[PDB]
């Protein structure tokens, strides 16, 4: 906790760098997660689900 | 016995000297990283960024290699 | 570096008496003819070189350049144009 | 206490236009500030009026400008007023910048109003450039094309940015509609920065032609400068009248009365006269990116005047050598202007390069040297 | 540029016989063409004063010198706005063009520059 | 304790992180309006004859 504070939080330059890197990771993973979830709740309804017939 | 105090003047300019600035060099580094991550994040959507930078990153880079099927593309 | 009326930031003033007269008491155009002729001549004479020298130099440069350019695109200037390109 | 001082709103007006303490010796070159405010007001009035009659769609734009000329009551006047005032705006802004450079208005403690001023100048250029495109004549289209391709010089992303600014693969309808929206907006941004540079100036007050403090001898802005400003307002309106009513097309290009044609490129594409010196500087550098950098640097270099001027004295009134150098600098800036509209031919190619070097060497070499030497001459000369 | 700089460089020139032989006559003509004396100014009246250092130097002027400077500034401002020149006794004669302020600013700057040096001292 | 402060910086940091990700999404989606609209992208093909075109 001391270690974590000292590395990522104490210097604002480090804190802002950590926040932005986290935002980048969140953005990419959240995109993928929502995509999969949306496809499951709307299964068989989307073009991607019927495309194979054509 | 000591006749005079022992000191020199370090080079300085606009009130900065090398001992001080050298302590801040790492901080500029991290700010540079923050600006780099931030900038890259801002242009992540730009197709050239994906094509030239992001898709080349090992393992992770396949996140940005996505093709529209030719059947689904009017253009 | 500037204050306001009453505390403008002037060093202390002392020993100066100022006098003037009303706009209605004065002739606004008093000495206008003398000013228009003699004052303007003096002021112009004293500044003339600072205008004349740069204007005349750059006009000469332009004149030479434009005359050469005109000449290069005549029949007579064919050969000199060919070298220039 | 008087209401004009007591009430906070009235007091802000009072502090700028009435009780504002001014030097008692401002000469007529201090009148360009109010002329610039006048141009801005005329442009807002005429511009908003033209917007009520103009159509930004590429299929109708050129025709909507003809409709303004031919059908709208006094539309010809409003159009010519708008077009000519854009030129007068640049005459006044060059005069104002000339005044500032000659009298050392950029020196401490006025670095901030000067630096904001440099941004105002960039905003005026962008405003005027976008407005010119709106006519969608031949000069409009090609002007946009060439200038919006200076962004292609930016490495890597440059071409992508160009297509982003066009909203397609060439200057077309998307570009015209976006330039309309931004042309409408930019003058408001410009007015805000104009207000900011005045607020920044109010901490030191106006400089004056002698370059000394005026704290010893102040005059109210009203009535003295109010009535002195009227003289130049009427002199301006006389010049305005002669162009607008008697020669409305003298400052323009006939090719802008031809509708935009993406196929045919006009014989000679030059910018509006007031951009010509920057275009000459760009031509001087053979490299694309080089040329763009130089052209932008030619404006941004104004920001270093506070540093490179080493004088212990503000302004040129008492500096004979600085006055000569200033004269050469100004005339060179006019020669660059002229060279911006000649053909790319001998011997104007090399001349443009020499004039470009002189332009930059003023800031980087001559002014620092001359100002150093004059310092020494004042001291030794008065011993 | 600092007054200190200007003064030091001037002293290097005045030392060199060759240099002074060629610079001093030029400086005297420069001053004649400058024409500040024709508005009744002394050279030192023209120095930029909107700086902490110069405000401090002006506060240290003797009251009489200070009152006279105020008058010369007001008088010159009146000549300026009228587009007239000084005549007669209002013209600054070369013998009246005394460096009344230079000593004060050199002292203010001496301290300011020593302070900057000593702010950067390193115990050896 | 460091643990005590670290917790509150985790909350502040998370908030900064979602605000950063949300701003990036907002900016990217919003500015994309300025990229070529669907109709512009539809223009893409032209056939030209060659029989009519003389040599030189
Ligand atoms: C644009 C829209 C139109 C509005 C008009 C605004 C223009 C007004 C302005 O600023 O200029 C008038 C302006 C008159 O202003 P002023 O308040 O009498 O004096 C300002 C200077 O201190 C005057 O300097 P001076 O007192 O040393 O007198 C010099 C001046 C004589 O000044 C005059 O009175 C004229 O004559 C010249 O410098 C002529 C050059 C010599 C060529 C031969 O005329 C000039 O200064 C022109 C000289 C510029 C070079
Ligand atoms: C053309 C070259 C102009 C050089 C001017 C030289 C000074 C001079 O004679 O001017 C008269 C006057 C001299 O006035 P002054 O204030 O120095 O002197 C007044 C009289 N004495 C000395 C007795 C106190 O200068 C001006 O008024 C200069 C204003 C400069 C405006 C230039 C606009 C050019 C735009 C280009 C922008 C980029
Ligand atoms: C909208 C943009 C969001 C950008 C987030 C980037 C990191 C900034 C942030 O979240 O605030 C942390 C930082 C600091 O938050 P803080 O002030 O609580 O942290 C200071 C104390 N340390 C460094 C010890 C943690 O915020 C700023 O510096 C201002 C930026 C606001 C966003
Ligand atoms: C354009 C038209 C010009 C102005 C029209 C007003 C008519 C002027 C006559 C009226 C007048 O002289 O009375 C003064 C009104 O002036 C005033 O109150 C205003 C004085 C001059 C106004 C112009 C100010 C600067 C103009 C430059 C434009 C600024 C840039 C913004 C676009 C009173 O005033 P007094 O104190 O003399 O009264 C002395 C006694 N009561
Ligand atoms: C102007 C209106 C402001 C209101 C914002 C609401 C959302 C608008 C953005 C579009 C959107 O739905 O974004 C989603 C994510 O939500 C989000 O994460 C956005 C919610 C965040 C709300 C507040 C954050 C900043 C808003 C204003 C700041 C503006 C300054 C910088 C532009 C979808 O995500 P996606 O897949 O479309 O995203 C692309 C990168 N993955
Ligand atoms: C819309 C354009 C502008 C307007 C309306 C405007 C207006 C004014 C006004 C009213 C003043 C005070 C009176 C005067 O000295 O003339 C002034 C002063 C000043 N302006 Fe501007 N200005 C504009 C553009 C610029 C630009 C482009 C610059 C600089 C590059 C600039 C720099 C200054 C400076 C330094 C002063 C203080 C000069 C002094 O009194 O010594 N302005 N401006
Ligand atoms: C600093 C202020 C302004 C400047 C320098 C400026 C400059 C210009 C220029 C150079 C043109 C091309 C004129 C032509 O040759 O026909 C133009 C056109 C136009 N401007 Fe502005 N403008 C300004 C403010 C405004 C404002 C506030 C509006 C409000 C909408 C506006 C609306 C227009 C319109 C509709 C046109 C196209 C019609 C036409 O060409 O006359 N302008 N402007
Ligand atoms: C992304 C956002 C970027 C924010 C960047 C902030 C960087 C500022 C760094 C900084 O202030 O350095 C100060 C340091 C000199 O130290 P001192 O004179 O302040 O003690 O200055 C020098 O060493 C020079
Ligand atoms: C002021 C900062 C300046 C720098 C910022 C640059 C922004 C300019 C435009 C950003 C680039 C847009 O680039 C593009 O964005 C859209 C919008 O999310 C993305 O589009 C993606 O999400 C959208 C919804 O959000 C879906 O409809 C689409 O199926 C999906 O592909 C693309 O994957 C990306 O290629
Ligand atoms: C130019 C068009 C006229 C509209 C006014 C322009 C709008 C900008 C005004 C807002 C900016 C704040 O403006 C600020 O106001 C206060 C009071 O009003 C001024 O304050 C000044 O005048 C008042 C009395 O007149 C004194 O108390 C004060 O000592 C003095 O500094 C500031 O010098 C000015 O910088
Ligand atoms: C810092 C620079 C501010 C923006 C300046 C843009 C306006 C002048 C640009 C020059 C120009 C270029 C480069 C140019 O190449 C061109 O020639 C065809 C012109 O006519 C359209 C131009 O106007």
């Amino acid at each position: 906790a001391t270690t974590f504070y000292n590395v990522f939080v104490k210097r604002n330059s480090a804190f802002v760098a950590t926040i932005l890197a986290s935002a980048f990771v969140f953005d990419m993973t959240f995109e993928t997660a929502i995509d999969n979830f949306w496809d499951r709740i709307n299964a068989g309804k989307q073009w991607k689900d019927i495309r194979h017939k054509y | 016995y000591v006749k005079k105090p022992s000191y020199k003047i370090v080079p300085h300019f606009l009130g900065f000297n090398i001992p001080t600035v050298s302590k801040w060099i790492p901080i500029f580094g991290i700010w540079g990283a923050a600006a780099g991550i931030g900038a890259l994040f801002l242009i992540e959507g730009v197709p050239r960024t994906r094509q030239d930078i992001l898709s080349k990153i090992p393992i992770i880079g396949e996140h940005w290699i996505r093709e529209i099927p030719a059947s689904d593309n009017p253009f | 570096y500037m204050g306001w009326w009453g505390h403008m930031g002037s060093p202390p003033q002392k020993g100066i008496a100022g006098y003037t007269i009303s706009p209605f008491a004065a002739r606004p155009f008093a000495g206008v003819v003398h000013a228009a002729i003699f004052n303007t001549f003096r002021r112009t004479k004293n500044q003339a070189l600072f205008v004349i020298l740069p204007v005349s130099f750059f006009y000469y440069v332009w004149t030479q350049a434009s005359e050469k350019n005109e000449w290069l695109y005549t029949k007579a200037g064919r050969h000199e144009l060919a070298k220039a390109l | 206490m008087a209401l004009r001082k007591k009430n906070s709103l009235l007091n802000m007006a009072n502090s700028y236009v009435l009780d504002s303490p001014q030097p008692s010796n401002l000469n007529y070159f201090w009148n360009f500030g109010s002329l610039l405010a006048l141009c801005l007001v005329i442009q807002l009035a005429t511009g908003i009026t033209l917007a009520m009659h103009y159509t930004s769609h590429a299929s109708l734009a050129f025709d909507s400008v003809e409709h303004i000329m031919r059908d709208v009551n006094f539309g010809w006047f409003i159009r010519y007023a708008h077009a000519n005032t854009a030129s007068f705006f640049f005459i006044c802004i060059y005069a104002h910048m000339g005044r500032n450079i000659y009298y050392g208005s950029y020196k401490t403690p006025r670095v901030l109003p000067w630096s904001i001023g440099v941004i105002i100048f960039l905003l005026l250029i962008i405003t005027a450039f976008m407005g010119y495109v709106l006519v969608f004549g031949q000069m409009s289209l090609w002007g946009a094309t060439v200038i919006c391709n200076l962004v292609s010089a930016i490495p890597w992303l440059g071409e992508d940015i160009v297509h982003f600014l066009w909203g397609g693969f060439s200057v077309g309808n998307p570009t015209l509609q976006r330039f309309f929206a931004l042309h409408y907006l930019m003058p408001f941004v410009l007015a805000v920065f104009a207000l900011l540079h005045l607020i920044a100036l109010h901490t030191a007050g106006s400089s004056n032609p002698l370059g000394i403090t005026s704290n010893v001898d102040k005059l109210s802005m009203h009535p003295y400068y109010s009535f002195k400003d009227l003289i130049t307002v009427f002199a301006f309106l006389l010049m305005f009248t002669l162009f607008v009513f008697f020669s409305p097309d003298k400052l323009g290009h006939p090719d802008n009365y031809i509708p935009a044609n993406p196929m045919v490129t006009p014989a000679s594409i030059v910018p509006e006269w007031y951009l010509l010196p920057f275009y000459a500087i760009l031509r001087a550098i053979p490299d694309k990116l080089g040329g763009v950098i130089a052209m932008v640097a030619a404006i941004l270099i104004l920001l270093i005047l506070p540093i490179v001027d080493r004088s212990i004295i503000r302004g040129n009134a008492f500096k004979p050598i600085s006055k000569l150098l200033f004269g050469f600098f100004i005339c060179n800036f006019l020669l660059l202007g002229v060279l911006g509209q000649v053909h790319i031919e001998p011997p104007f190619i090399v001349l443009g390069q020499i004039c470009t070097i002189f332009y930059f060497s003023y800031f980087l070499i001559l002014l620092p040297m001359v100002s150093t030497i004059e310092n020494i001459f004042f001291y030794i000369g008065s011993l | 540029a600092s007054i200190t700089s200007v003064v030091k460089t001037s002293e290097l020139i005045l030392k060199s016989p060759l240099l002074s032989k060629i610079v001093v006559p030029l400086a005297k003509t420069y001053v004649k063409f400058s024409g500040y004396r024709q508005l009744g100014f002394k050279m030192n009246d023209l120095i930029i004063e909107e700086t902490p250092n110069m405000q401090l130097a002006l506060r240290r002027l003797p009251p009489t010198e200070s009152y006279d400077r105020v008058y010369r500034l007001i008088r010159a401002t009146q000549f300026s706005l009228s587009h007239k020149l000084a005549t007669g006794n209002d013209i600054t004669k070369p013998e009246e063009d005394d460096h009344y302020l230079i000593p004060y600013i050199l002292d203010v700057e001496a301290e300011a520059f020593e302070k900057d040096a000593l702010d950067n001292l390193e115990v050896v | 304790t460091d643990a005590n402060r670290l917790f509150s910086y985790f909350m502040i940091g998370s908030f900064g992180m979602l605000s950063a990700a949300g701003a990036k999404a907002t900016v990217q989606d919003f500015l994309s309006n300025m990229s070529a609209s669907a109709d512009v992208l539809a223009m893409a093909k032209v056939e030209v004859k060659l029989g009519a075109i003389p040599l030189g």
